[PDB]
């Protein structure tokens, strides 16, 4: 859950830029200012979600590896043939399965990559595995999520 | 958990039939000495302090790694139950 | 190591004229610093022998060649008139901690074996933090303090730790 | 209980393994003696007078106690 | 250190002696220290006194009278110490001077006579039996009186009931029913309430009119006009209206036995009753019951007001009689002594009539002495009560603590002729009374809620078991500093006041505060305060009262947080909490684990062994220590001596510690640096994971000792030796077995080894022919004699620290019949903390070692310093008890700061104060750095990045502030060792002073194979050296019923268990190597067949045509 | 006590338990090594703590 979640920050003057063109620049020097945050209310976009935009999955993690951008940040990638607009931690939740699982694709027909996992959100994926996949296949996927689980937690600090 | 457990789930009328194949193999699998085995040459059973799992080690492993691969055969009365024994102690040499 | 006592049979008894108890004694044992002078000495054995209305001492450890006890003050018993107090204590060279149910020694029968650590690192704390220097400004200072019961140098052993990091690297050599 | 029912198991076939190994003219009479019956010397053998029980009996019994010494079965007492 | 405690409630007076509910009332039981000049006729003086005056006057010739004199006690057999060592109660010399008379010449005095020995009561409170301390459980009961019940199934009106004790004192009850009939039950049948109120005079006259003319219920009782037309005839009629075959001429026959002596009389005039009989209801009731004889016309005090209440209870208000029998002012508590009293007047029974025979059976003067009473029969009984009864159990003496709450618990369960085991639901609810009387939390969880309860800490009973409790006076404003202890019933009467209420000095500080009406929570007015309540200490129980902040912990675990305690193993390490609530000296000081000193002096000599005292007035006294000796537990009790030599002691200050006794406060545990976070699993449910630098330091280390033992029984096949004699394989087993017999002191004893050697013979009546040729090949002379040597017990054992044997010529021992002499090989281990094992806090974190962790890398603080524990977080959201994260909070500030803590239960510290310490703390901290010469880690900034979205910190300021803020809420920014990389969070951590757990008999990991069996049924069973069998309940049963396993469960029920071919069979199919031999049949089964054919039943099984099939196979075809 | 990184699959007991367990299943591989010739001999092999090579 602590990795696969967002954040919401302090709303200061009006930011509803779907629109506006000088609503975008003016919006990121502000962002090096005092005001408008990362996380900041931007319906169809948070300053974050302009800043940094990465191509590959693998770009996501080193960002948050050299402190740029943390697991719950709100980031651009490019996943399979869409700029999915999501959190560094969303996206590796998927991988954590797409290994644990090879068949990366069937991967995406069954995670909700949108909300933070929480324990229905799981049991729904695991009872998933199950019918689609194997059943030994779903063993390794219980223990991966073992793993995963009991190693972000001890930093969440 | 076990190596294709599911294929092996799905290759018998029931679950708590391919348990009793497997059973009745493994103990024929030792009631005869550890040559009756349907398959050996290359890879197949193994343990590592050294490679000795060739020889003796779980029985009922075996009977899993035999009727999972395509070879064993069984069904509900397929072989006249007592010239069966007898043959098979004709053909397999062990003790 | 292990300890031997005068009459003390087993390490849960009581010794006359003491009032620390046998079990009191190797407690405090486990607190000697011993500083070797060479390799030589992968053990050495310490004696004493006191009476009467003293306090056994560190210092009150009958000297040895190769061997200097930087604990010379740290108290061992208290003794009251008409108390014996001969004992005999091996120390050792070790690494690690080694429970005394681990190694149990066998100098005279009569000897009860103490669990032992060996580390004369008694901590280690590093402080990273950022250091200017015109050019840019996120620059590391990484700056390692030890602090060491004396038996080695926090200096001596900031060495033997580097090296032994560097002669374990040195096993990424042959592939295969 | 179980360990003892299968110390029978070992002594049996392995005293009767060296119970072969001998001149039944003499083992059979103090095999059967202590082993079926009841342990007497004297009334012991059927026809052959004293002399040659003790005879065969205290060399066969050695023979039979060194032919085993080499072969050890019965040395860590099955009892 | 400095100990700094919190908040304020002057607490005015000390709490009382934690063990006189058990002294006390013993000591007014047997009063042996006071001559029978003294006026105190209670308990035993009472007992006595009612049990002497034998009148026997005719059924043939005697008229003997025999009185009691003067009763006396004076030395006893053996000292304590040595009943320990032997096996023997610590008893005293029981006898008092007799003198019987003779209607004719002399008046023989035959003083001492000892006709048995009664127990006596440490110092601490305990007894010894048999060896064990054992303690006796306080019990409660009915208190005798009247009450007046709402009729059970009738929703009419309402009966009444008359209670006496001893129970040979009618329980009679009342009731009504108008068209024709009344009723009263005294022994069963119902019969005119007036039939018996008539053989008082009490006429239809006087009774109609005097009595109830302001009841319509009087022509219930006018009815039968006949009886009442006379006088003594009605003690013949009703005499009559009974069942046996007597006669109608017996004049004070039975109405002597509702009079005085026996049956309703209560202990002592004055109170023993009529405190209930009268306070309740009407007004008088001279000697005990319903009592006279001195004219032979009877007054009966006792019938008028029971009717002359009850028709003015079910009529009007005479106030609001229903009775509530679950109230403390109606429940009482019999100590010790009633209990023990009780039981010794029913020997004074078995007596009286043993000898009363011998007033039958003796020639003529030679008969005061022996002639007539022999002490067989006291001395069986009270030996009984002491041994056997359910009320009496081992001394739970894991700990000081343990020792104290026991010997000061309260139990329901007893007599039988007081509350048993059926009823409860409505008995075990906390009443509105129990406040200040016995704890809301401390009893049992189970089968057995609310009927074992332990009491309040300013608790103790008065005069009669009515559990009083310190509530202190206020007139108007004024509030006195003056208490009057308080039972339950005299407490209604008033408004009491909380104890934290504001106060001015003497004058309560607020328009409205809040007091309790007879259990009413209500917020009143101060000139309404009558009473205000002493502390909160008085609310609860002991044990409770040593939690930290028990206000914010849901009493629902406040439960395991107080018992965990009582588990609390003696560490060799001990250590007092950071933090504590006050109680700390009191308990070991009250208890008695440390030695103090009488008065001033000075130091003589100061051995691990003795202490000397040079008190200032000339003498000197040594003080023995029990050094490592031996509890019913197993936990260790040594007093290490603190005090120097020659030092210039002060009166009452400890000498030496006790087991728990750190300096000389409650070391059960040990303050602990804890990082509440979670970690890779290790902590999963409720697992914890550890530093194992808590080893190195000899930290979690206890002291154990185990006792094993042996005999050599007398067999008739020759007598058991215990002789270095091992018949079969090696001297390498008889090393430690040094001495000829028993084992060496100080040798390791790893299990499987032989602590003592024996020997007795092999064969029941034969050798073995199988054998017999096989011993005489390797040497015929061979000892023919079986190794039944005791060994270690798998599992574990340590080092021989202590032996001890009994061979012939046996001193005062009591060896048993065949006992030729018994051995005993104590052993101690210095069990270490390992994984498998339980800790705990006074909150309930009741959690069990998980991992080992080398500190290397474990949590480390940013300064080197790594945490000992690692408690998982998710433990608390659930358990509402935050009380613990308080703990750690000011436990912190308590590290920093180098010094300690109370924190009084209620009246304690607060969150802002707190807060503040931690500030004062943040610099011992950070303040160092600053000086040192260093800034902060490239870390540390970074986890500020998180620390604000997370919104723990004010956006903008310095990262040197940002950090005051966040540590003052208790987090700090660890670094996770095993990379060097920030746990990305600040976390909370801090010193938890957390207890070791005591473990049970079942923690022996234990594990069968193969093992002996019952001679009767055939399945498993242990012993002495092979584990038992484990039993495969019905529910496993199911289980596996339920599974397609089929086999394994047949498995169960034979092979493993109840078959004797199988088994066998079972046994050496493996070895050899095949699968088992399909399953016999159980003998469960075959003893069914027989057993149900004991039974002209006959039960034989079939086949597929209904022909037979033998189950005990062919053994029952006869001959 | 939790096993974190162990799997599904197994389950992790003492050894000084195991030992008891599979007792005789042992002495027949103990004889099957050269740890012990026979069984009763075998047998004594495992009865002391301390003799256990």
């Amino acid at each position: 859950y602590y990795i696969t979640q967002v954040r919401k920050e302090k709303k200061g003057a009006g930011l509803e830029f779907a629109t506006p063109e000088e609503a975008l620049a003016a919006h990121e020097r502000g962002e090096v200012a005092l005001n408008a945050p990362i996380k900041v209310a931007g319906r169809e976009t948070s300053v974050g979600r302009l800043k940094y935009v990465f191509a590959n999955p693998d770009e996501a993690l080193l960002a948050v590896a050299h402190g740029i951008v943390d697991l719950q940040d709100v980031v651009t990638v490019r996943y399979m043939g869409k700029r999915l607009e999501t959190s560094p931690g969303r996206i590796l939740f998927a991988r954590i399965v797409a290994e644990a699982v090879e068949d990366e694709k069937v991967a995406w027909e069954l995670i909700q990559l949108d909300v933070p996992q929480e324990k229905n959100s799981l049991k729904d994926l695991v009872y998933q595995a199950f019918l689609r996949l194997g059943m030994e296949k779903t063993a390794r996927l219980l223990d991966a999520l073992k793993y995963y689980g009991f190693t972000f937690s001890t930093t969440s600090g | 958990a076990e190596p294709g457990i599911d294929k092996l789930f799905g290759m018998v009328d029931s679950k708590y039939r391919l348990t009793v194949v497997v059973a009745k193999r493994a103990q024929q699998l030792l009631r005869h000495g550890f040559k009756n085995t349907v398959l050996e040459p290359e890879e197949r059973p193994k343990m590592q302090t050294l490679e000795g799992l060739f020889d003796d080690p779980n029985a009922e492993t075996w009977a899993m790694k035999e009727l999972l691969t395509g070879r064993l055969v069984f069904g509900e009365n397929l072989v006249p139950e007592d010239r069966l024994q007898k043959e098979m102690e004709r053909i397999y040499p062990g003790e | 190591t292990s300890v031997y006592i005068e009459d003390v049979l087993h390490e849960f008894s009581t010794i006359p004229g003491v009032k620390e108890d046998v079990v009191e004694i190797i407690l405090n044992l486990k607190e000697l610093v011993v500083r070797f002078l060479n390799p030589s000495l992968q053990t050495v054995t310490l004696l004493l022998k006191a009476e009467g209305p003293k306090e056994v001492k560190a210092r009150d450890f009958l000297p040895v060649a190769d061997v200097e006890i930087m604990n010379p003050d740290l108290h061992i018993a208290t003794l009251e008139e008409g108390g014996r107090l001969n004992m005999e204590v091996r120390v050792d060279r070790g690494v690690g901690y080694v429970p005394a149910e681990k190694h149990g020694i066998k100098d005279r029968i009569n000897a009860i074996p103490v669990d032992a650590v060996f580390s004369p690192v008694r901590r280690v704390a590093f402080q990273v933090e950022d250091t200017r220097l015109g050019q840019r400004t996120d620059l590391d200072k990484l700056t390692l303090r030890i602090w060491t019961d004396g038996s080695v140098t926090p200096l001596e052993a900031l060495n033997q730790a580097v090296e032994i990091l560097r002669e374990h690297l040195t096993y990424f050599s042959n592939p295969q | 209980s179980p360990v003892d029912a299968a110390t029978q198991s070992l002594l049996s076939e392995e005293l009767e393994k060296a119970l072969s190994k001998l001149s039944e003219r003499e083992a059979m009479v103090l095999k059967l003696r202590k082993g079926l019956i009841d342990g007497e010397e004297v009334g012991a053998f059927f026809g052959v007078t004293r002399e040659r029980i003790r005879q065969i009996e205290n060399k066969a019994l050695r023979k039979l106690k060194y032919h085993e010494s080499r072969t050890r079965k019965l040395r860590d007492f099955l009892d | 250190m400095e100990i700094k405690r919190f908040g304020r409630i002057r607490e005015v007076i000390p709490l009382p002696p934690l063990t006189e509910i058990q002294v006390e009332s013993y000591r007014r039981a047997l009063q042996a220290d006071v001559p029978p000049e003294k006026r105190e006729n209670v308990g035993i003086q009472a007992a006595f006194r009612e049990t002497f005056p034998i009148e026997e006057e005719d059924k043939g010739k005697g008229g003997l009278v025999l009185d009691f004199l003067e009763y006396r006690l004076g030395e006893p057999p053996f000292p304590q110490d040595e009943c320990r060592e032997k096996d023997l109660t610590y008893q005293a010399p029981l006898y008092a001077r007799l003198q019987l008379i003779h209607k004719d010449t002399g008046l023989i005095k035959e003083d001492e006579v000892f006709l048995g020995h009664i127990p006596l009561m440490t110092e601490d409170g305990s007894f010894i039996i048999n060896g064990a301390d054992r303690v006796i459980v306080s019990q409660i009961h009915r208190s005798p009186g009247v009450y007046f019940t709402p009729d059970p199934a009738r929703p009419g009106r309402y009966i009444a009931s008359i209670i006496p004790l001893p129970k040979r004192g009618p329980w009679i009850d009342l009731e009504v029913e108008p068209n024709g009939v009344v009723s009263m039950k005294v022994n069963k049948r119902k019969f005119p309430l007036v039939l018996l109120l008539r053989v008082l005079g009490y006429d239809q006259e006087t009774l109609a009119r005097e009595l109830g003319a302001y009841g319509e219920l009087v022509q219930g009782l006018m009815d039968e006009s006949v009886f009442a037309m006379r006088p003594e005839e009605a003690l013949i009629r009703l005499f009559t209206l009974l069942r046996p075959g007597d006669p109608p001429k017996r004049d004070k026959a039975v109405a002597y036995v509702y009079g005085l002596i026996a049956d309703p009389r209560r202990y002592d005039l004055g109170e023993a009753g009529r405190y209930k009989a009268e306070e309740k209801l009407g007004i008088r009731l001279s000697g005990r019951t319903l009592a006279r004889f001195e004219d032979g016309e009877f007054k009966d005090e006792v019938f008028l007001p029971t009717l002359r209440y009850l028709f003015a209870l079910t009529a009007g208000v005479p106030g609001h009689e229903v009775d509530d029998i679950d109230h403390l002012g109606n429940r009482r508590i019999r100590t010790v002594g009633e209990l023990m009293t009780d039981q010794f007047r029913v020997g004074l029974a078995r007596l009286a009539r043993g000898v009363r025979e011998r007033m039958l059976m003796g020639s003529e003067d030679s008969l005061t002495p022996a002639k007539l009473v022999n002490s067989r029969p006291l001395e069986a009984a009270i030996r009984e009560f002491f041994s056997r009864s359910q009320l009496s159990q081992f001394k739970d003496e894991t700990n000081p603590l343990s020792s104290l709450r026991h010997k000061r618990r309260i139990s329901a369960l007893g007599p039988g002729g007081l509350t048993r085991e059926r009823a409860g639901f409505d008995v075990r609810d906390v009443h509105r009374t129990h406040y200040g009387r016995i704890c809301p939390v401390e009893t049992p969880e189970g089968a057995n809620i609310g009927l074992i309860t332990s009491l309040a800490a300013y608790a103790r009973v008065d005069e009669l078991g009515f559990i009083r409790t310190p509530y202190r006076r206020v007139v108007g404003g004024v509030v006195t500093d003056e208490v009057v202890y308080m039972t339950a019933t005299e407490e209604d009467r008033y408004t009491i006041a909380q104890a934290n209420t504001p106060l001015e000095g003497n004058r309560i500080a607020a328009e409205r505060v809040v007091a309790r009406r007879k259990g009413e929570p209500v917020i009143v007015s101060p000139e309404e305060v009558e009473f205000m309540d002493v502390s909160p200490k008085q609310v609860f129980s002991v044990n409770t009262n040593l939690i930290p902040f028990l206000e914010h912990d849901d009493a629902n675990r406040a439960l395991m947080g107080s018992n965990m305690q009582t588990q609390a193993v003696p560490l060799i390490r001990a250590q007092a909490p950071v933090v504590m609530t006050g109680l700390e000296e009191r308990v070991v000081r009250d208890s008695l684990a440390a030695l103090y000193a009488e008065e001033d002096g000075e130091v003589a000599k100061v051995d691990g062994n003795r202490i000397v005292v040079r008190y200032e007035d000339g003498r000197l006294v040594e003080y023995p220590l029990r050094r490592f000796y031996r509890s019913n537990q197993g936990t260790a009790l040594d007093q290490r001596p603190r005090v120097v030599v020659g030092q210039r002691v002060r009166k009452g200050d400890l000498l030496a510690d006790g087991p728990a006794s750190e300096n000389g406060f409650l070391a059960l545990g040990q303050n602990v640096l804890v990082a509440i976070m979670p970690f890779d699993g290790y902590n999963f449910e409720d697992a914890i994971v550890i530093s194992e630098e808590l080893l190195k330091r000899d930290f979690y280390t206890s002291i154990h000792i185990e006792r094993y033992e042996i005999e050599a029984r007398d067999t008739k096949l020759g007598p058991e030796r215990i002789t270095r004699d091992i018949p079969h394989l090696s001297e390498a087993a008889l090393r430690d077995l040094d001495e000829e017999g028993v084992v060496r002191i100080g040798a390791e004893v790893k299990p499987g080894d032989i602590l003592v050697g024996r020997t007795s013979f092999k064969g029941e009546s034969e050798p073995t022919p199988e054998e017999r040729l096989l011993r005489s090949i390797f040497g015929e002379k061979a000892r023919d004699v079986k190794d039944t040597s005791l060994r270690v017990p798998p599992g574990e054992g340590g080092i021989v620290v202590r032996t001890v044997r009994l061979r012939r010529g046996d001193p005062g021992v009591e060896l048993k019949p065949g006992v030729r002499e018994v051995v005993r090989v104590y052993v101690a281990q210095k069990r270490k903390l390992q994984v498998g094992d339980k800790l705990a806090n006074r909150h309930g974190n009741k959690g069990v070692v998980a991992k080992i962790l080398p500190v290397e890398d474990m949590p480390h603080l940013p300064d080197g310093t790594p945490v000992d524990v690692i408690l998982n977080p998710l433990g608390v959201p659930s358990r509402m008890n935050l009380g613990q994260i308080l703990e750690t909070h000011l436990g912190l500030a308590g590290y920093f700061l180098g010094q300690r803590y109370i924190s009084p239960i209620f009246d304690g510290a607060k969150e802002p104060e707190i807060k503040e310490l931690l500030a004062q703390a943040f610099e011992v901290y950070f303040g160092k750095r600053k000086g040192e010469g260093f800034g902060v880690d490239k870390r540390e900034v970074e986890v500020l990045r998180r620390a604000e979205k997370l919104g723990l910190v004010t956006p903008g300021k310095t990262p040197e502030e940002q950090l005051k803020e966040l540590f003052l809420q208790g987090k700090v920014v660890l670094y996770d060792g095993r990379t060097g990389e920030p746990i990305e969070g600040p976390i909370v951590v801090g010193q938890m002073f957390i207890m070791k757990l005591y473990h049970m008999v079942e923690d022996k990991m234990h594990a069968r194979s193969t093992g002996p069996y019952s001679l009767i049924t055939q399945q498993p069973l242990g012993g002495k050296a092979q584990f038992g069998g484990q039993r495969f309940g019905e529910m496993e049963v199911w289980a596996l019923e339920a599974y397609g396993a089929a086999h394994t469960l047949q498995e169960m029920l034979t092979l493993k268990s109840d078959d004797i071919e199988g088994r066998n069979a079972a046994y050496e199919a493996i070895i050899k190597g095949e699968d088992v031999p399909e399953p016999s049949v159980p003998e469960s089964f075959r003893v069914l067949v027989k057993e149900l054919q004991a039974l002209a039943l006959d039960v034989q099984t079939l086949d597929e045509k209904d022909n037979p099939v033998d189950i005990f196979e062919g053994l029952a075809s006869k001959r | 006590v939790v096993g974190p990184q162990l799997k599904l699959h197994q389950c992790g007991l003492p050894k000084r338990m195991a030992l008891e367990l599979f007792k005789p299943f042992l002495l027949k591989k103990m004889e099957e090594k050269g740890i012990a010739p026979n069984v009763k001999a075998a047998r004594r092999m495992l009865e002391r703590q301390r003799d256990i090579k």
